[PDB]
RNA sequence: CACGGGAGACCGAUAGCGAACAAGUACUGCGAAGGAAAGAUGAAAAGAACUUUGAAAAGAGGGCUAAAAGACUUGAAACCGU
RNA sequence: GAGUAGGAGGGCGUGAUCGUUGCCUAGAAGUAUUGGGCGUGAGCCUAUAUGGAGCAGCGAUUAGUGCAGAUCUUGGUGGUAGUAGCAAAUAUUCAAAUGAGAACUUUGAAGACCGAAGUGGAGAAGGGUUCCAUGAGAACAGCAAUUGUUCAUGGGUUACUCGA
RNA sequence: AGGUUAGCAGCCUCUGGUCCAUAGAACAAUGUAGAUAAGGGAAGUCGGCAAAUUGGAUCCGUAACUUCGGGAUAAGGAUUGGCUCUGAGGAUCUCAGAACUGAAGCGGACAAAGGUAAUCCGA
RNA sequence: UAAGUCAGAAUCCAUGCUGGAAAGCAAUGUCUAAGUGUGAUGAUAAACGAAAAAAAAUAAAAAUUAAGUUCGAAAGGUAGAGCGGGGAAGAGCGAAAAAGCUUGACCUUAACUGCUAAUCGUAAUUCCAAAUUAUCAUCUACGUAAAUCUUUUGUAGACGACUUAACAUGGAACGGGUAUUGUAAGCAUGAGAGUAGAAUUUCCUACGAUCUGCUGAGAUUCAGCCCGUCUCCUUAGAUUUAU
């Protein structure tokens, strides 16, 4: 039988097998094409998913349905506290592929990062890096860096997510490789060195109206029936075993089931590299103004009234992206630059922000600020304080 | 360490502890929950639930359970002939008007 | 066929009458009628005194006896543990 | 010097009978063998261990005389497998007591059900001691049990007017 | 037996009986049973299978057809609580009025028909 | 088009992306108690120079047809000699799988000289090197780092697994915030269709659904909300790897 009516297949094979991921923070298995063009720049950065809100902007984009009008768009806020830089890593090109030549550690590696090497810090004598400390010889380090200059193709910085800046349970930092793209190996190295034992800010990396990539883990949905997993059409509701099955696992020949036919299994907790997310804002955890606009002219912090649900208050700096990104609130994410710098329209679009909603998300909120709720109910907390 | 007779007043939150438990099993499960809080706190594998406390848990039937209980945890020397643990914990029902001010505390001399 | 006698190039406990035995029995079927399984401790009970650990079964000591042969002669195979 | 169907000639191994030659409480038969050998092969001899009363050769006589099968008979055992499963009939909980041991026994304290078309009180048919009391090892009561419709021991069924 | 009720229905109770159905914990897929889905409204399917709608009582209103019995709850349209008063039916418990009051709800659970027009059989 | 060249597809290969127990590899943190500890027995699809570094070109060149080369090669001893051979430390260089090359305390050895070879009886592997590693036995060290279970989190979950915490930035309880419902109980010398009684004759009293004020109240709100806390519980035990 030639199958009766032809419809497309029920999942993308490039997304299988469907099992869970080993990579918990993002893993970029490519860093953007390297160009000699520009001084060495830092390739990606790490952040955490805080919440969503909506925005009212005005569109200058010409030819669009929306030219010169107000649009409201969904937005995700990602808290981006400063990353620390710990080490440098040289890579050699070998006929079997790239290889790690060496890692240059600083003198300063703070306890929380050391936590990485341990399952529990406090029941341990905390012996990590001791020998690197007592034996530390700046000369040797310089020698290693010179080494890297001599033999190396690629240079990456070993980077430090400082978790102590957030309020979450996990205090144990994150240890990343962030590759360095810049013209000459030597300068890459110089740069890397300049970085050691210092703190890097998201501004250093990402700009506004810049296009982003987000790397991370989908929310885990556990063991999934076939309908939820690949979205098969459900069988006739009259069906004897049950209807949430696929009807035919396969034809007689071949004598087995192909890897292509959908089946039960795990859905969720995969790694995704999502491309071309726009940066609507980058803001400093210092501005109490950071959530407001030229159009607003009043104090606003991005943190929604009653705080981001299942996340917290955002005291640190942040990036605010157009739309949604992978994973549940509090999932760390790696924001990487676009493999090739994006030249298309949406990427050129200059963004004019008018409203940023600070309204509570725990319910349907009508108050943008405590001051508002209070004026409304005639309770002054500044009055109760007095 | 020495292990001494102890007593501690605490509000168990049944709304929380029993949350989303199947109806026919709520009340009973409230009890197991109390009993476990006894164990974790006093470190006694012998816990005893006072009649009154039980009565109060069940005072609303199985489905709908009082949302808070003020309890006293007594730790006492096990003076029995057959003696397994040196100690046992009595869970006692304390009557309250408003639970709203309460903390977990060492029972106070009155 | 019944009660007796004696015998056999019969059979020898899945054989020989169905029944070596509380066998036309136990058991089944409204009923007419159906109908099995089941023999061997040792010469002699001498059938395991007593000590010990166990709530108890039982174990470990200790003993009977030519031997534990101990719910019982020999003790194969399949299967199972070391 | 091939060989199915088939036929012929020799031989191996098993009861019992008439002979003949013998072996065994100084250990027969049977049984186990990674002990030693004999036959091309049916099969044989020995050794060691176990066993504890009968055996064996040779010549003939006779046959209920050789099994891998027949969805073969009867009996005994595997893998599946500590798997399928133990989910109808709304429900249980606390303290004390008893016991080696208590979610499953007894008292009390709570919460629910049958809701007088009953999960109540009594009969006919059918059952036949299942009734009562005391006691209780195993088995049975598909978890459990200190409990029982189970086991052991004793005891219970009174009529002129009920029925035959 | 009581309450509700047309009711020996259902639902809830008192007398009497019972908690006996192996248990604990997690809470995935698939399932068994139970419900609810914005917009459309059988496009699903051999087929409206299944589900949904309807449902009591009082007042209105009620066709063709016909064996004049029927059809007939035809079809269809309204009302239903609470509270404060008023009048009528009887002996030596029913019925009707008026006013006020609520998120215009009120047979609030329980109980409880979906219609219509044709064709074929068999009275 | 035969050599030789350009253009050139939703194709192919890559790039990007998901796996990646490929019984693949690298960089790095800490630890491996005590010694470049010894003894005996063993195994390794293959030890007896199992010897050996130009690069490139095959229609090149002035000129060489074969690794059909070159180097090493003496007694599986002793005593001297010493051409020569091998190398500590440290300092140099060296990365495609860092294999090693230089220097160098020092360690060693060939000609030549003397002993020693014979009875291993006319053969029977010429049992010795190098790189690895198993087992048993023992001497010294009785330590160090880390993990797991009994906890914890819900960013995960059928169970394992996973993210994360470890005397408190944890868990409990509580305070505040945010939010849902929609104005709780109790009062009222306030309103309320209308009725009854007293009272005195333009009222009092009782009953009364409901309205109104106190009241945008009351209740609930992490068990997978947010912020915070004086208080309470967790400081123990067992196990595993290098041993
Ligand atoms: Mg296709
Ligand atoms: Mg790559
Ligand atoms: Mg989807
Ligand atoms: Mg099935
Ligand atoms: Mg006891
Ligand atoms: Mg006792
Ligand atoms: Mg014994
Ligand atoms: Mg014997
Ligand atoms: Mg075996
Ligand atoms: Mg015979
Ligand atoms: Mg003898
Ligand atoms: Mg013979
Ligand atoms: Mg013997
Ligand atoms: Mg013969
Ligand atoms: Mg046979
Ligand atoms: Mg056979
Ligand atoms: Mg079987
Ligand atoms: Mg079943
Ligand atoms: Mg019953
Ligand atoms: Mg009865
Ligand atoms: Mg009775
Ligand atoms: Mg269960
Ligand atoms: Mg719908
Ligand atoms: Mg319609
Ligand atoms: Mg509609
Ligand atoms: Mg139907
Ligand atoms: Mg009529
Ligand atoms: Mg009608
Ligand atoms: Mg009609
Ligand atoms: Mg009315
Ligand atoms: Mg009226
Ligand atoms: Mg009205
Ligand atoms: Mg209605
Ligand atoms: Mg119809
Ligand atoms: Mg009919
Ligand atoms: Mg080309
Ligand atoms: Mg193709
Ligand atoms: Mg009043
Ligand atoms: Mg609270
Ligand atoms: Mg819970
Ligand atoms: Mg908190």
């Amino acid at each position: 039988s030639h199958r009766k009516f032809e419809a497309p297949r029920h999942g993308s094979l490039g997304f299988r097998p469907r099992r869970r991921t080993r990579h918990h923070r993002g893993r970029c298995r490519s860093f953007p094409k390297d160009d000699p063009s520009k001084k060495p720049h830092l390739t990606a950065f790490t952040g955490f998913k805080a919440g969503m809100t909506h925005i009212l902007r005005e569109v200058d984009r010409s030819g669009s349905r929306h030219n010169k009008k107000e649009v409201v768009e969904a937005v995700t806020v990602i808290e981006c506290p400063p990353m620390t830089i710990v080490g440098v890593v040289g890579y050699i090109d070998t006929p079997r592929g790239l290889r790690a030549l060496t890692t240059v550690w600083a003198k300063t590696i703070d306890n929380n990062t050391k936590k990485r090497f341990y399952k529990n810090w406090a029941n341990s004598n905390k012996k990590a890096f001791t020998h690197h400390e007592k034996n530390f010889d700046q000369k040797a380090q310089d020698l290693l860096l010179k080494r890297i200059e001599k033999y190396c193709s690629v240079v990456r910085v070993i980077a430090h997510t400082n978790m102590s800046k957030l309020n979450l349970r996990q205090k144990k930092n994150h240890i990343l490789e962030i590759q360095v793209n810049g013209g000459k190996v030597a300068e890459k190295v110089a740069f890397a060195k300049s970085l050691l034992e210092k703190e890097v800010k998201v501004d250093s990396i990402f700009a506004e109206n810049e296009m982003l990539d987000v790397l991370g883990v989908t929310k885990g949905k556990g063991f999934a029936g076939v309908i939820k997993r690949f979205g098969v059409k459900h069988l006739q509701k009259k069906t004897h075993r049950g209807y949430r099955k696929v009807g035919c696992i396969g034809a007689w020949h071949p004598s087995r089931i192909r890897f292509t036919v959908p089946r039960a299994g795990q859905l969720g907790y995969h790694h995704r590299t999502e491309t071309n997310k726009k940066v609507y804002r980058v803001g400093k955890g210092d501005d109490a103004s950071n959530a407001s606009t030229a159009g607003d002219v009043t104090d606003k912090a991005i943190t929604p009234l009653g705080g981001f649900p299942h996340y917290g208050v955002v005291k640190n700096d942040f990036i605010m992206i157009k739309g949604c990104c992978v994973g549940p609130k509090k999932r760390v994410l790696t924001l990487r630059k676009s493999i090739i710098p994006q030249t298309h329209g949406a990427a050129k679009e200059i963004i004019n922000l008018k409203f940023i909603d600070t309204s509570s998300k725990i319910g349907h909120g009508r108050f943008q600020t405590v001051e508002e709720k209070d004026k409304f109910f005639g309770r002054d907390r500044t009055k109760k304080v007095e | 360490v020495k292990q001494e007779e102890k007593s501690i007043d605490t509000t168990v939150n049944l709304h929380k502890q029993c949350h989303k438990i199947s109806f026919k099993k709520k009340a009973p499960r409230a009890i197991r929950e109390i009993v476990a809080i006894a164990k974790k706190t006093m470190g006694t594998d012998d816990v005893r639930i006072d009649t009154e406390l039980n009565k109060f848990i069940w005072s609303n039937g199985i489905r709908n359970i009082p949302r808070r209980v003020r309890v006293r945890l007594c730790k006492r020397k096990n003076e029995e002939e057959g003696a397994q643990s040196q100690f046992y914990t009595l869970v006692q029902h304390l009557q309250v008007d408003s639970y709203h001010g309460l903390l977990t505390e060492k029972t106070k001399a009155e």
